[PDB]
């Protein structure tokens, strides 16, 4: 890699100062390469990764539905099909470099709940976003792997955090988007909505001001998906 | 769409 | 070239999609592209060209901006000078892009005031950016530069572009820029403003209401410019 | 800082 040569604190610095200047390109290759120096990354390092990835693939995802768009309306030459296929890839290049950073080595090295919580979410996420694209059996099989993923997550969530845990609360949120707009589940994702957002009312007594504030806007986000969906 | 974890 | 072997028509018809996603890297890449066809841009391609490079350098300006002030309060490790050397090098090469679309062969073949006169404007503006970053000598020979093609610029628009015409006034807005700006002359600036303002206020009586509307959009800038400058 | 022509 090209951030071989570079001390990981200074990657991690650099990273910093590429969100500060909104270079999320630059930030994700940062934080890339800390990542393959091997170490296990601490919580303000594991929100930089996926920060740095959730712009960049953000992007990607904006243009492609522009794009598609496009093209669905131009199916009511080749060169918006081929211009949405060019982002897809670079897309699905993306999701690809992410899942194998999770596989090469973080989520295997991640023994605590907060960490394999954290890194499992990230693997059904960037699954989620290569549902978004993908066309037929190949559909099938990455719906199945973001789920999967989701599962181990919500299980061990479960177990050993709080219902407000904010990392839980957003995997909660993440898997309930999944089931509403990947899996054609959209009872199931109204279910965990609710279910999720009112074990957490009745844990956020048990948090302090900073807590409780981290706590509800993630809960804010559960009841304005219910308000979409019911 | 619906809304998932911001991006940060 | 990676655009060679694709047809000028089809690297037209994609910097208008990128436009329309906000790809704006992959928008100036295209139209590179068509410009490397070799022959001539008609006004709707000159204004693609300028709106990808604008906002591909538009971002980079932002970054380094943040950086700098970063770095300069630490003024007040290398990580912080190196990611900003970074990202200014990235700024040149891009400015550097640009000039050299202009000098091969853009602007040699451009005989109509219109492209003359927007090539000119275009080449000042690329200039000015390498100025808002160089430092010591190259800085002055930058600045002269700038000038200089603003100044032809001028020269063309004044003998053979009425006062409205909005290239003309978004010229005169950019050289007033370049003058408060980079060149230490405010009183330039101001006197560049407001005699472009008054000139085109007299001339707005000939305009149909959609020119009209493109003119005063200008306009208002010039006025901006002088509320903060006076 | 100064208003320049906008972007597009
Ligand atoms: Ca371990
Ligand atoms: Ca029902
Ligand atoms: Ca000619
Ligand atoms: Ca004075
Ligand atoms: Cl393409
Ligand atoms: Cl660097
Ligand atoms: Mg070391
Ligand atoms: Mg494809
Ligand atoms: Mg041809
Ligand atoms: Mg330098």
């Amino acid at each position: 890699g090209a951030m071989g040569s570079m001390e990981r604190a200074s990657l991690i610095q650099k990273a910093k100062l590429a969100e500060q200047a909104e270079r999320y390109e630059d930030m994700a290759a940062f934080m890339k390469g800390a990542v393959e120096k091997g170490e296990e990354l601490s919580c303000e390092e594991r929100n930089l990764l996926s920060v740095a990835y959730k712009n960049v693939v953000g992007g990607q995802r904006a243009a492609w539905r522009v794009l598609s768009s496009i093209e669905q309306k131009s199916n009511e030459g080749p060169e918006v099909r081929e211009y949405r296929e060019k982002v897809e890839t670079e897309l699905q290049g993306v999701c690809d470099t992410v899942l194998g950073l999770l596989d090469s080595h973080l989520i295997k090295e991640a023994g605590d709940a907060e960490s394999r919580v954290f890194y499992l979410k990230m693997k059904g996420d960037y699954y989620r976003y290569l549902a978004e694209v993908a066309t037929g059996d190949d559909k099938k099989r990455i719906i199945d792997s973001a789920r999967s993923a989701y599962q181990e997550a919500m299980d061990i969530s479960k177990k050993e955090m709080p219902p407000t845990n904010p990392i839980r609360l957003g995997l909660a949120l993440n898997f309930s988007v999944f089931h509403y707009e990947i899996a054609n589940s959209p009872e199931e994702a109204i279910s965990l909505a609710k279910t999720t957002f009112d074990e957490a009312m009745a844990d956020l007594h048990t948090l302090s001001e900073d807590s409780y504030k981290d706590s509800t806007l993630i809960m804010q986000l559960l009841r304005d998906n219910l308000t979409l969906w019911t | 769409r619906s809304f998932s974890e911001p991006f940060g």
